[PDB]
C-alpha cells in the first residue's frame, strides 16, 4: 500500500 | 447538508484545455480529503487525481493516464477546488464527479461532463409527436453535445413519464420522451414538452397540438 | 490492483437477498493494520453513493440491509430482503494502493412479467416542412427487459436507420421503456405509405403490431 | 480457437446459494444459443437451463427440476452467461458444462463442479509410496471436497505415470497415482509427489525416499 | 419426458473395423417444421462431451467422415468405419425436438491383443502410521482385458471390507487398462499381522498373480 | 416438439 494521511499512520 | 456541485465541463477539441470546478459547503472543507473520479461507457469509474487535507499540506497524486497533463488544486477559504486538464484527448471524455469528506468518497458530486470532440455542437430540433389512455410524444434531434433536458409542463408532468437516454448516431445525438394521461386530460389540458440544450443556448417548448 | 467483481447482473426478488463478490489480485490490507476495501450504489441517473468503507463500516445513512465482509482479496457485499428502491449499479473499490474501483454489478429487481404497450408516431409537420421523416415508436413498461423491435415500410423490413434506446429498470414498478426511432429522407418517406413497428417480446409469440397509413 | 470457460464451482450448504460463470471466445457471441448441461453418476447427462440468441431475445428456460431456484444471465458485450443457483440441493451436485454456439452444443467447456454438502472441507494427506523396473506411488487420502491435482517432478515427471480417479468413503475421497521409471533413475534422481487441493489452498510435496 | 435409450452398452472393437451404435426415443423427434434434432457427442476420458453430428446425419465442422449418422423418427445408428484408438470413450446422443433428453452413452472398447498387470503392492508410508493409520496399496497396471479380480489377504485370510478400488479409462496409447486397490486399517489391525499380499487373478495368469510382504516386526 | 428459435 501507498503512504496514508497522517491521521491513518 | 452536505453538497458538492461541480461545474466547468462541456465540448473541447482534442488537444485542448479545460477547467472543472467543485465547490462545497456544509462542513470544515479543509479537513477534507478530495478526489476527482471519472466515468465512461469503456473504463467505468477511474480515479483521477487526490489532494489531502490541510493537516496533510494539500499533498496530491495522480492516475497514471493524466500525471503531467492534469493538475488538482484547492482553496479552503472558499471550500473550492478545480481540476485543470491540458492536452485532453478522446479518452478523457467522460462524466467527472467531485468526491470527499474525513472519510474519503463519503460524498459525490452530480458530476460534470467533460466531451472530447471533433464533432461542432448543434442545436436540436424539437418535434412535437401528437398521437395518430392518451399517449403523447417529444422527439429531439440532431443535437451535439449531451447534455438536454426534457421536461413536460415544466416539470409538473412527472407521473406516467419516459424520457429515453440520448442515442448518437453520427456525432448527432437524438433522445424522445414519452407522456401518457387520461383521456379527459388531453387535449382539454395543454400539454407541452420543454426542452433546453445549454451548450447551444437553446430553450424550446412545444405544444404537443391533436 | 484488479478488483474483479462478479456478478455482471443479478436478478433478485423483492424481500430476497443478493450476495455480490470482488476479488483483489493483491491483498487489500495496508501494513498499518487497515484493509481499505469500500462498496457504492449508483441509482439510475445519480452519482456513485458511498455504502460501506473499510470492509464494514455502513457510512452514515445507510440501512443494515447492506453489510460488507471478507478479508485479504476475498470480499463480499450482501443485501438481506431486496427492496425495488435498491435497483442499480454496485461497485467495489479499493484504495489502499493507487485507488482502482471493479466492474460493477447491476441489480435488477424480478417482476411478473409484462407485455410492452405500444405507441407509434408519424413525423410531424414540423419535421417534414424542414425536409426530413423520423418516425417514432415507444414501447412502455414491459418485462423482462429483452425485446425487438422491427420496422416495416408497405409491409417491407426497413434496418438501417433505426435508433434504439431502452431506460434503466423503473423501480417504481420494476418495468423498463424503449424507444425507436426510423429516420428517412422526407422525399422516400413520401414515397411509401404504410408503417410499421412490430414488438415481438416473450410475453407472446405474435409480436404487437401498431401502424399507420400516410393515404 | 473457442474456449468456454467455467468458474465459480465448489462445495456449498444445502439450502445455499452459487454462482458459476461461463467465459467465451472465439466466435461471436451473441450469435451464440447457449446451454447449462450437469453430469453426474446418479443421472448421466442432465440438460438444466438454456439462454437464446440476442436475435431470440435471450430468452431463457430451464429444466423442471430448477426452475424457480436457478437463473440464467448473459451479457454478449463481454462475452460471458452465468448460473445463479439458490436453495441447492443434494441432487443438484454435479459437473457444471456450458454449452453453445450458432449450431447449438457446438462447443463445451471443461465444466466446473458443484457439490452441495454439509461436510466440510478437509485438507489431504499426502503419503509418499516406496517400493518394498521400479514402480512408486503417491496415496492422497482423506479430502474433500474434489478435485485435487497430482503431479509427479512439479509435472516434468509424465512418463510412466498412472493416476487414478478419486473415490468417496464415509464423506471423504483417496486417490492414488503411479510412476514407473528404469532402475537407474530412482533413488539416484529425486522423485516426488505434488498435490494440490484449491478447496483448501494447500499444495504439497512429498519426497519418494527408499526406506 | 421423451427417454432416449441407447444399445450396447459396450461395444468392444478392433482397429480398421466398423462400430455401431444405437439409439432409440420413447418417441418421434419429427418436429411440427420437418426437422429431426438428434445429435451424437463422444465424450473421451477426462473431457467433456464435443458434438459429432446434428439433426440426424449433419457433422459439425472438423468431425471425420467416417463418423457417420443415419435413421428416422425413433430410429437412429452412428456408424464409425476405420475405428482408430483415438475414438475411445462414450457416445452420446440427444435429442432437442422436446425439452432436450441425452441417452445413457455407448462405451466403445478397443480390442487388443491381451496383456498382464505389472503388479506392485506398498505397506502403509511410516507418515501415515506416525498419524495412527495404516493403508496397504496394490498397483495393478497396464493389463487386457479389463476383467480382473483383486484380493487381499492378511495372514492368508482374505479381507474385503475396507478395500478400495480405482481403474482407469482404457488408455488411447496402448489400449490397456490400469487398477489401484487400497486396504486401509487402524493401526491397530494392521500391527497384528504381518503376512500382507495382493493377489489378482486374470485372463493372462493361471494361478493368481501374487505380490506379498511380510513384516518385519 | 417446442418453438424453436427463428
Ligand atoms: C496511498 O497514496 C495513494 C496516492 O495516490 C492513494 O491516496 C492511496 O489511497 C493511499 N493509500 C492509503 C491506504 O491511504
Ligand atoms: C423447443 O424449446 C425447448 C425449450 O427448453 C428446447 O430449447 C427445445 O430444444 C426446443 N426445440 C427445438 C427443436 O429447438
Ligand atoms: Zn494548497
Ligand atoms: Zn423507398
Ligand atoms: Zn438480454
Ligand atoms: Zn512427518
Amino acid at each position: 500500500g501507498t503512504k496514508p494521511p497522517l491521521e491513518e499512520l | 447538508q452536505v453538497q458538492l456541485q461541480q461545474s466547468g465541463g462541456g465540448l473541447v477539441q482534442p488537444g485542448g484545455s479545460m477547467k472543472i470546478f467543485c465547490a462545497a459547503s456544509g462542513f470544515t472543507f479543509s479537513d477534507a480529503w478530495m478526489d476527482w473520479v471519472r466515468q465512461s461507457p469503456e473504463k467505468g469509474l477511474e480515479w483521477v487525481a487526490e489532494i489531502r487535507n490541510k493537516a496533510n499540506n494539500h499533498e496530491t497524486y495522480y492516475a497514471e493516464s493524466v500525471k503531467g497533463r492534469f493538475t488538482i488544486t484547492r482553496d479552503d477559504s472558499k471550500s473550492r477546488m478545480s481540476l485543470q486538464m491540458n492536452s485532453l484527448r478522446a479518452e478523457d471524455t467522460g462524466i467527472y464527479y467531485c468526491s470527499g469528506g474525513k472519510v474519503r468518497n463519503a460524498y459525490w458530486g452530480q458530476g460534470t461532463t467533460v466531451t472530447v470532440s471533433s464533432k461542432t455542437t448543434t442545436a436540436p430540433s424539437v418535434y412535437p409527436l401528437a398521437p395518430v389512455s392518451v399517449t403523447l410524444g417529444c422527439l429531439v434531434k440532431g443535437y451535439f453535445p449531451e447534455p438536454v433536458t426534457l421536461t413536460w409542463n415544466s416539470g409538473s408532468l412527472s407521473s406516467g413519464v419516459h424520457t429515453f437516454p440520448a442515442v448518437l448516431q453520427s456525432d448527432l445525438y437524438t433522445l424522445s420522451s414519452s407522456v401518457t394521461v387520461t383521456s379527459s386530460t388531453w387535449p382539454s389540458q395543454s400539454i407541452t414538452c420543454n426542452v433546453a440544450h445549454p451548450a447551444s443556448s437553446t430553450k424550446v417548448d412545444k405544444k404537443i397540438e391533436p | 490492483i484488479q478488483l474483479t467483481q462478479t456478478p455482471l447482473s443479478l436478478p433478485v426478488s423483492l424481500g430476497d437477498q443478493a450476495s455480490i463478490s470482488c476479488r483483489s489480485s493483491q491483498s487489500l490490507v495496508h501494513s498499518n493494520g487497515n484493509t481499505y476495501l469500500h462498496w457504492y450504489l449508483q441509482k439510475p441517473g445519480q452519482s456513485p453513493k458511498l455504502l460501506i468503507y473499510k470492509v464494514s463500516n455502513r457510512f452514515s445513512g445507510v440501512p443494515d440491509r447492506f453489510s460488507g465482509s471478507g478479508s485479504g482479496t476475498d470480499f463480499t457485499l450482501k443485501i438481506s430482503s431486496v427492496e425495488a428502491e435498491d435497483l442499480g449499479v454496485y461497485f467495489c473499490s479499493q484504495s489502499t494502493h493507487v485507488p482502482t474501483f471493479g466492474g460493477g454489478t447491476k441489480l435488477e429487481i424480478k417482476r411478473a412479467d409484462a407485455a410492452p404497450t405500444v405507441s407509434i408516431f408519424p413525423p410531424s409537420s414540423e419535421q417534414l416542412t424542414s425536409g426530413g421523416a423520423s418516425v417514432v415508436c415507444f414501447l412502455n413498461n414491459f418485462y423482462p427487459k429483452d425485446i425487438n423491435v422491427k420496422w416495416k415500410i408497405d409491409g417491407s423490413e426497413r434496418q438501417n436507420g433505426v435508433l434504439n434506446s431502452w431506460t434503466d429498470q423503473d423501480s417504481k414498478d420494476s418495468t423498463y421503456s424503449m424507444s425507436s426511432t426510423l429516420t428517412l429522407t422526407k422525399d422516400e418517406y413520401e414515397r411509401h405509405n404504410s408503417y410499421t413497428c412490430e414488438a415481438t417480446h416473450k410475453t407472446s409469440t405474435s409480436p404487437i403490431v401498431k401502424s399507420f397509413n400516410r393515404e
